[PDB]
DNA sequence: TCGGATGTATATATCTGACACGTGCCTGGAGACTAGGGAGTAATCCCCTTGGCGGTTAAAACGCGGGGGACAGCGCGTACGTGCGTTTAAGCGGTGCTAGAGCTGTCTACGACCAATTGAGCGGCCTCGGCACCGGGATTCTCGA
DNA sequence: TCGAGAATCCCGGTGCCGAGGCCGCTCAATTGGTCGTAGACAGCTCTAGCACCGCTTAAACGCACGTACGCGCTGTCCCCCGCGTTTTAACCGCCAAGGGGATTACTCCCTAGTCTCCAGGCACGTGTCAGATATATACATCCGA
């Protein structure tokens, strides 16, 4: 008799957190009911979505456990994360390589 | 700019614009300290 | 008394190697003699900038030590958002 | 008697500096420079350690994004070495100044 | 001897199901964690300034959804929006 | 506002006035940093080489 | 249904609003190129612009569903609202 | 054959419409540019008027910035006539692209 | 017979003719006014509600007031606005 | 076109110290109930938006003719990389001590909470002066000699 | 060094419609109480920060020095700009018809809140492997003749 509501849900991150800070937090009076199950759920595909986009570049460089330079790479590549993270300095970060093509020799 | 806002422009700013010191041209002379661009104004010549 | 802080120089221990790695960093072929300095003020322009409201936070909260966490709300209120402190 | 065409250790340091992540600026002249400027707000502050490595990620990420809007001026104006006037131009064009 | 709201165990989960054979070091995962909380903040900011907006006085899922096409670009939101019309619809058919 | 409604010789104070008042001003102009005035108009500013200058005679 | 009008942005038009940024004098194509970023900026106020009016159940954009685009843009439109 | 010096017309028209405030598209092809591009996002609206305003002071006030940062990017490389790559250059400064 | 909306309307009218006598003031203008003192109060709320989640209070005094007026607003105009509040408040105490 | 002569990924042996993993225990997260209050829904009316048609004309469109800036070509020496040698301050271990950050009871006084009261403040409706327009003289620069 | 000339700012008449003000009339601000817990405070740890110390060494500075390109100069040319003549839709002013948006009234059922109970996460003690580091080593590639 303890279904927790992520397994009522199938998702993985908790609903029961995501209550308790909205709650807390202060941002309206009445919390809804199923408003903290689907930020749970978006929350869990942008997780999903950028260490899917960091595990492509773990695999590239031979590695096997991600590193801020990976996430990084794995960020600034995007099309629209580049546009969602928009100026975000990530720490130990370094930049795309890129050398504008009139200095070449 | 408008003449009238100038006006009041130069009524706050002549004091630390200008200065009278010892020239050598002859006797004292009125110098200058802020550099002033080709147009504006300076101080107005005002007495009885 | 007892406490010494007389200091004058720390604008010249950015060194010049070090904007010039920097200037390597950003991918930049050939740099002239006057940047050295203009990249001293502009980097003293900003770092107090971001002081100036880190020790606002750091006395409001009725405390003598700047936390981590202070810097990153200044910066969060500056608009460059840092991520990896909290 | 052998040197290099100018130009080649430049272009080699670029790849090289691009193809790695550390911190750049020597951390002790950059804390003294940092508990220096805060002497003017509040006296005898006590910083720690995390918060220094914080402003110098700040400040770095900064001066790099203000050098490659800068080499983009001066790839504009037809040339290629860096005047401070393209510098003064950048922040005038981002609204910082 | 106190507690802290860290969302370690829950990435690690996430990360066992999306790559079976990898972990993840502590600065990165220090930085999910700074994400995750600033995502959610202002997800929940923006629906909460829309609830004042408004003149009502309750979040609710449609309000999040409004939050959540406004704050996201374009691909990315129409996946969010259909991964959280999915976990209401299996959250409120078997509850 | 009141200083720059008189200099014009106006009554009133149209939004004009609002914003030769706030961009004339160095804090306030900081303060206002992204705003619009709506019917504002900027500034009267013409650059230094757009206009020409003698030197024969 | 609407066709050709971003054309209704004519030749003078684009140069008035040059002469009032203070500028001496234009190439040919600055006509194409302010188009297109024209075009850019109003779809981007636009799309938040119909959010706001599909969530408050209306059919109509107001000038305080603008407004509120605006401020998230980063632009802060006074004078309205 | 009285005409002007070529320049003139250009300064004198900067002057005056520097001296103004006004709307200064014409204000019917600013509306219907503006319900054909709310075509694509939600079929058959149904617009105020002062959200039209509203649209046309945002616009107006977005391209006069953009004109004047461009001008000092051509006056920056030496020439007085503006040319599309200036425009390209100040928006890939600011950071909008 | 319409729904009672707020406005500042009144207090830009006081304020004006307290400080300029015979200057009036346009609608487009009380407009921007009403709308300007709505950004400043907006902003100003914000800071402080932020200072009081983060030191773990609950309740907006006037100490977090003075914080955030200090921190938004730039330098000269900030050292004259905390003049202004500290008289106004201790001349409402007694 | 080649030789040489550089620095550059590349196969392997060893460590470590940072990361994967039991465990217990607790305190915050599931189960039950209860009221009441925010929100769903019908109806309306009346406000506003959209559409259409003729009239004037301010303004866009479009050739003409040209001369002034954009751009290409060329010469130099000032200024800046490249390298080599010659100092120094930056890391880096251990130590200590200690000021201060953080944590535990304890007790108020200050703000929530609710009942009854009126005057500050918004809406509708006048009135009238600042501002808009018309028209003419003084002025003030420009451009061919 | 001039003078034709074409806008242009300064100045005073005629008209009108946005602004300031005044009465009426609500409904939220004011006053007067209780009552609880959020917070001010005394005290009591014990842990990170600052200062000190020697030692080692990557790194920074000075100095030649060759060189290449920013800058200056000249030519040429073509395309953008003033302008005269010609259409055309922007605008205004208007009537007209109907979609939809605030608004109120009314059930209603979803959640704030309370009480009970118990396992999910967390602090903590484990061992032990992912990548760093070290060492050669074929191998890409820059530059003169």
């Amino acid at each position: 008799k303890a279904k927790t509501r992520s397994s009522r849900a199938g998702l993985q991150f908790p609903v029961g957190r995501v209550h308790r800070l909205l709650r807390k937090g202060n941002y309206a009076e009445r919390v809804g009911a199923g408003a903290p199950v689907y930020l749970a759920a978006v929350l869990e595909y942008l997780t999903a979505e950028i260490l899917e986009l960091a595990g492509n570049a773990a695999r590239d460089n031979k590695k096997t456990r991600i590193i801020p330079r990976h996430l990084q790479l794995a960020v600034r590549n995007d099309e629209e994360l580049n546009k969602l993270l928009g100026r975000v300095t990530i720490a130990q970060g370094g930049v795309l390589p890129n050398i504008q093509s009139v200095l070449l020799p | 700019l408008p003449m009238p806002m100038r006006f009041r422009h130069l009524k706050k700013t002549s004091k630390e614009a200008v200065g009278v010191y010892r020239s050598p041209i002859h006797g004292r002379g009125l110098f200058c300290k802020r550099n002033i661009d080709a147009g504006e104004m300076v101080i107005e010549y005002a007495g009885n | 008394k007892r406490h010494r802080k007389v200091l004058r120089d720390n604008i010249q221990g950015i060194t010049k190697p070090a904007i010039r790695r920097l200037a390597r960093r950003g991918g930049v072929k050939r740099i002239s003699g006057l940047i050295y300095e203009e990249t001293r003020g502009v980097l003293k322009v900003f770092l107090e900038n971001v002081i100036r409201d880190a020790v606002t936070y750091t006395e409001h909260a009725k405390r003598k030590t700047v936390t981590a966490m202070d810097v990153v709300y200044a910066l969060k209120r500056q608009g460059r958002t840092l991520y990896g402190f909290g | 008697p052998h040197r290099y065409r100018p130009g080649t250790v430049a272009l080699r340091e670029i790849r090289r500096y691009q193809k790695s992540t550390e911190l750049l600026i020597r951390k002790l002249p950059f804390q003294r420079l940092v508990r220096e400027i805060a002497q003017d707000f509040k006296t005898d502050l006590r910083f720690q350690s995390s918060a220094v490595m914080a402003l110098q990620e700040a400040s770095e990420a900064y001066l790099v994004a203000l050098f490659e809007d800068t080499n983009l001026c001066a790839i504009h104006a037809k040339r290629v070495t860096i005047m401070p006037k393209d510098i003064q131009l950048a922040r005038r064009i981002r609204g910082e100044r | 001897k106190t507690r802290k709201e860290s969302y370690a165990i829950y990435v690690y989960k996430v990360l066992k199901q999306v790559h079976p054979d990898t972990g993840i070091s502590s600065k990165a995962m220090s930085i999910m964690n700074s994400f995750v909380n600033d995502v959610f903040e202002r997800i929940a900011g923006e629906a909460s300034r829309l609830a004042h907006y408004n003149k009502r006085s309750t979040i609710t899922s449609r309000e999040i959804q409004t939050a959540v096409r406004l704050l996201l670009p374009g691909e990315l939101a129409k996946h969010a929006v259909s991964e959280g019309t999915k976990a209401v619809t299996c959250y409120t058919s078997a509850k | 506002a009141g200083n720059a409604a008189r200099d014009n010789k106006k009554t009133r104070i149209i939004p004009r006035h609002l914003q030769l008042a706030v961009r004339n001003d160095e804090e306030l102009n900081k303060l206002l940093g992204r705003v619009t005035i709506a019917q504002g108009g900027v500034l009267p500013n013409i650059q230094s080489v757009l206009l020409p200058k003698k030197t024969e005679s």
